[PDB]
């Protein structure tokens, strides 16, 4: 099992 | 190559 | 498939 | 075309000038291209060309008065202040007297100590730092 | 597919493998069109020298080494994966990204004193400032800056990037460039060099440090102890150690396509004229006609200790582009009763 | 049998570097002929201060 | 008091620039000191007259000077300011001298301003010329950034500073100016830098 | 076709094969009429030396490779080649582009001591000049110039360029002539010398940066160390460093190919005479009587950074060709009561 | 105030140039300086006299000067504009002199104009010739570049460019003028030179 | 398949 | 077909 | 013309040439239609 | 097939 990039964030 | 041209190679003591 | 192996730019060299 | 060079640089008088030309002869006949530069459209022909000069060098227009200018000989002494200079009002102390605010003030405060006629000279690098000059101080 | 892996034994076997590896993997998955930010997460994993690797969650799924050679000195990894090119994501709706490359210092001078290499930062930050212009898939590069980025002053690194039109501003500082010697009475001497970097990413929006990595590895020194090497020459690139610090770039360039590519891109308001106002976002940052933008009231305020904090009003302002320029764009506000409300410095983001 | 090479006249390795030629002003952007990198001092010494 | 009168604005400051000058055409009160003969010898070389080595120039209306000038804030390339000229070694007397060119250069070592013109003294060895320098380099500016202006007092003081403080709300309207010591003042101001120059024009002149 | 491909080998036989490859696609699309814009595309998908190469969506479709020599010392390659002359595309209904020829410059003196190639930028631009105005298909040069371009001065690139009336302005910088020595014990040395290079491409009409690529080669230096080589004489330029830099600017023409030729060709307003404009582009760059052009209003600012911006206002003014002259064209405006609105540096582009 | 009477056109400038030459015909008030000597002694030669060498020319009547003359904007070719001359010797007197050819260099090391005439001095050491130097060539302008021009007041403030920018707004319309600092307003003009000359024409006589 | 070269844009 | 081989103005040598 | 400032002269004692350094401040000022010779 | 030499043009 792969960490999974960050997801979409604002600011 | 690791010798460069315009300097040059840099590269009985028993 | 099969990739290429074309090259590209250099970064420096 | 031919062109006329002010001896006198200034947008107004460049733009006179071509407004003179212009109704003398007729519409698109003169441009002025910078300050100091007016182009007017001549013949070809040299002998033409002299005629033709002849008529537009006598010409008569209003140049215009320019920036303001206080013109300051610092080894003789003389100040000549031009049109359009103002000096701002302000409280001029010199030697022991006080004086408030062209020139004729000032040269009474001159007087009213000792002191030098050229002691002005250096009354009015005080009130150009204080801003109290509209227009430009020049030393020559 | 069929990829190539290439890359130098230093001191171990299982290094050199892991570094064809993941070049082979980092060749695939560029190939394929799959985004390389979640790359960056997949090396650890890959720690074990196993000849069959197992996934879940990620566009691999089964990883196959077929041949492993040692031709030349260098590992040569043959390999045969199956890539996932996902067409959603947090990644592919958003526009590119502007990033400034800034100062890479050389902490200390006295390491960098066998070769000469003092301009080593400087011809790497050309380096990093160059693969992620025309390798990264989210980033634009601004060019490099002289000025020295640091945390303590959020005004001036927010005055910097508003000078060079920078979203964010990247520079770091070199800390280690020592060499030791191993000595065999069969053959010379061999000297492993050492590069360590410490790289820092700021935002420019409001001077907040939004990334920090090290970066540390090792390779041989091929030229001699007494020459001289130019760091701007094909002859210090092409080394071991060139190939180390291209690397290096590598990993950073993955390492920022790891984190920053997800946040959501927030273009700047330019100016107004009236009921149109310019995008700093162009045709090359990915921006196309007829999209929709949701307008945001920037106000970012150093606190009472001088800390950088962000506040952002919402808005009812939603903006529709245009006309389209190469490096601009023009934006119509859907709302004009509410134009005048907006001012230069607001930031923007695209309706999804 | 000598054991030496002798150095040879005009090496690279010891031969003058030729200044780099400095760009042009371009007076027309700024009306003026004022370069910071051709103005001359009336009254500097002229040390050696650059390559060549 | 206008607010104008009794404050700066931050970041709107000046600057000294300093340079080393020949005053020539002196009747006869020059120098004959070292350093001028080497400077005066330089500066013939810089014309095509290079005199034989140990030559001594006998120079009497030539004297070596010190040139200073304050560089006002918004100083645009072309403009003219005002330079101090101070003599450094024996001349008697500056009177009816003029500058030669001199390069001023800043606290970082940069060329930004050129000064000659006709020296104005009254102590004899200090004169001022009008227009001396021109400006030939700008100098960057902060004022257009941020989302607010500080005012700097003159004379520091808590109760000053509250009511100026006060005086901007008034005018303006709630929160929109605060006192963060005894000095600086902050005022929200637009972002855009012609509608900052618009509103600025408007607090400056409070009372 | 029938075309010869001659490389001379420097250091592999793969690059020297493809560099004749490269040439005789390159003469063969020539000869063919074909664009020279997208052959820089096709050249990455060549790196395999597969007998036989497929491709979709070109002018070229198969490539077979009958004959590889190696007389002389350098790879002759004949191949048989099926183009498709497109009559249509993006860049064949464009007025020529005119470019000029910055300032390319060497940015270390040091590497240019061995030879004393010290002018070696300055007569580069000469062949760049050369290759852009008797090579290109869509370029005329209108000459070189001393100065340099830089992105912190957009409105000296506009000032410049208006001078010499230059749509576009090219400029480089050299950054490595180095060189190393490989030495066998049964012949002499061999010098193989560097040659990179950043070319860089600026708009005249807003000072923007529209082009950025780095080129990076490698050739013998056959010449003798301490001998003095001219950058103007044939004895340098028919050398295998002069061959590389040629093959180099034929690199660099195929890539601003690449890159500008299917921008729209703006031509500028040049004088108003009532309601006769005059347009910059004449009968040299492919002006035919009778074409119809639609006026822009072109007005770019420097934002509040001092970053160059673009903006155009949309006219309802459309032009006609009327007479035309060698190097400019006279246009009548066909819509007599808005002349007065036509300004001088308004653009125009040919309706299609 | 008249615009023109307190700002000045940015682009619109003023050069400086400078050169060293001799002045003869004076009444035995000339110098004996070694400088003085050899450039007289390269003068000679230029007109085919060479003297032996050693030789002292015993000159009485003839000075070295230093040569200024400012070159104002849109100068021409064949314009004539003032220079003064200030003597750098120890010559007593430049009464009654003549300015012998000198070339005047710009900054750039350039001539740009050639001085010569008779010297009118009231300081004995210093005098004005007012039409000495003839303008040989001219100095490129950025006048009529851009789609703006900028006025530089000569006394910096905020509330004088706000008033200077409405004053124009005023004259002409909407959104024309704006301040960008304490020191420039940009007006939009016309692109085509002639009408930016008749543009300015109107607004710089603005009050 | 070879991409393709840039298409026709404006300004 | 046949492309030809004529040769053309040298760029600088 | 003159007339004034030869006035202008003569009220202080100062001497009749005085009168040419008053012209080239004109001069300068822009107060004069016409070109100033020295000869 | 060769090229043909310019045509006839005026100014």
């Amino acid at each position: 099992q792969v960490p999974e990039k960050r997801q979409q964030t604002l600011f | 190559t690791v010798v460069d041209a315009v300097e040059g190679d840099k590269s009985v003591d028993t | 498939c099969a990739m290429l192996e074309p090259i590209e730019t250099d970064e420096v060299t | 075309y031919i062109t006329f060079n002010l001896l006198e640089s200034d947008f107004t008088t460049a733009q006179r000038m071509a407004d003179a030309v212009n109704n003398f002869l007729g519409p698109q006949m003169a441009s002025a291209v910078d300050a100091t530069s007016v182009r007017v459209r001549a013949p070809r022909d040299v002998s033409q060309r002299v005629a033709f000069l002849s008529a537009i060098e006598n010409l008569e227009f209003d140049p215009a008065d320019g920036a303001a200018k206080i013109i300051v000989n610092s080894r003789t002494g003389t100040i000549v202040v031009g049109k359009h200079v103002r000096l701002k009002p302000a409280a001029v102390t010199h030697g022991g007297m006080t004086v408030a605010i062209t020139l004729d003030d000032l040269v009474r405060a001159v007087n009213q100590v000792g002191a030098a006629p050229s002691d002005l000279m250096a009354i009015l690098q005080a009130l150009k730092q204080a801003g109290a000059i509209e227009g430009q101080l020049i030393i020559i | 597919y069929e990829v190539t892996g290439v890359a130098t034994i230093v001191s171990s076997e299982e290094t050199a493998r892991l570094h064809a590896l993941e070049d082979a993997l980092f060749k695939a998955v560029n190939f394929s069109g799959a985004d390389i930010g979640s790359i960056s997460n997949l090396m650890p994993l890959l720690e074990e020298s196993r000849n069959e690797y197992q996934f879940t969650n990620h566009e691999v799924r089964y990883i196959l080494v077929e041949s492993e050679r040692k031709r030349r000195g260098k590992v040569e990894v043959k390999i045969r994966v199956d890539i996932y090119p996902s067409a959603t994501g947090c990644h592919t709706d958003q526009y590119k990204k502007t990033i400034l490359v800034g100062n890479i210092e050389v902490a200390s001078p006295q390491q960098a004193v066998m070769g000469q290499i003092y301009q080593v930062g400087d011809d790497f930050s050309r380096v990093v400032n160059r693969q992620l212009d025309q390798t990264s898939r989210s980033f634009v590069s601004v060019g490099t800056t002289d000025y020295s980025i640091s945390s303590n002053y959020p005004a001036r690194t927010q005055m910097i990037a508003q000078d060079n039109g920078a979203q964010y501003i990247i520079g770091g500082v070199i800390t280690d460039l020592t060499a030791t010697v191993e000595s065999q009475l069969l053959q010379d001497d061999i000297i492993n060099r050492q590069f360590a970097l410490e790289m820092k990413v700021f935002d420019g929006k409001t001077g907040h440090e939004v990334f920090n990595k090290a970066y540390r590895e090792v390779a041989r020194w091929p030229f001699a102890k007494t020459s001289q090497v130019d760091t701007r020459s094909a002859r210090f690139w092409a080394s071991t150690y060139g190939e180390m610090m291209l690397r290096v770039s590598r990993n950073i360039m993955l390492d920022l396509e790891s984190e920053l590519s997800c946040k959501i891109t927030l273009p700047e308001v330019v100016a107004v004229f009236g009921n149109t106002v310019t995008m700093d976002l162009g045709r090359m940052h990915g921006v196309k006609e007829g999209d929709k933008l949701q307008l945001w009231h920037t106000a970012s305020f150093i606190d009472q200790n001088g800390l950088p904090r962000n506040k952002v009003s919402q808005s009812e302002i939603t903006l529709t582009v245009s006309r389209i320029y190469e490096h601009e764009a023009e934006l119509t506000i859907d709302q004009p009763n509410l134009a005048s409300s907006v001012q230069i410095g607001d930031v923007m983001n695209k309706i999804l | 049998l000598r054991g030496r090479s002798d150095p040879v006249a005009g090496d690279p390795a010891w031969a003058p570097i030729h200044p780099k030629k400095k760009p042009e002003h371009y007076a027309a952007a700024t009306g003026s002929l004022f370069s910071a990198e051709h103005i001359t001092d009336l009254y500097d010494d002229s040390k050696p201060r650059g390559i060549g | 008091a206008r607010i104008k009168d009794v404050a700066q604005v931050a970041g709107v400051r000046s600057n000294q620039l300093v340079g080393y000058g020949l005053v020539s055409g002196l009747p006869g009160t020059g120098e004959a000191n070292p350093f001028t003969e080497q400077s005066f010898a330089a500066m013939l070389q810089n014309f095509g007259i290079q005199m034989p080595p140990g030559t001594k120039p006998k120079i009497k209306n030539v004297a070596a000077v010190m040139v200073t000038a304050e560089l006002p804030p918004f100083s645009k390339p072309g403009q003219q300011v005002d330079v101090t000229v101070s003599s450094i070694g024996s001349a008697k007397s500056l009177r009816g001298g003029t500058l030669l060119q001199t390069f001023l250069k800043g606290l970082d070592g940069q060329v930004y301003a050129v000064a000659q013109g006709n020296l104005v003294v009254s102590n004899p060895t200090v004169g001022l010329i009008s227009s001396g320098a021109t400006v030939e380099r700008e100098i960057p500016n902060p004022f257009g950034r941020g989302d607010y202006i500080t005012f700097n007092l003159l004379e520091s003081d808590f109760t000053t500073a509250q009511r100026m403080a006060d005086a901007v709300n008034n005018f303006l309207g709630p929160q929109m100016a605060s006192a963060v010591d005894a000095t600086s003042v902050r005022v929200r101001a637009p972002r855009d830098v012609s509608q900052r120059v618009a509103f600025l024009s408007a607090i400056e002149n409070l009372e």
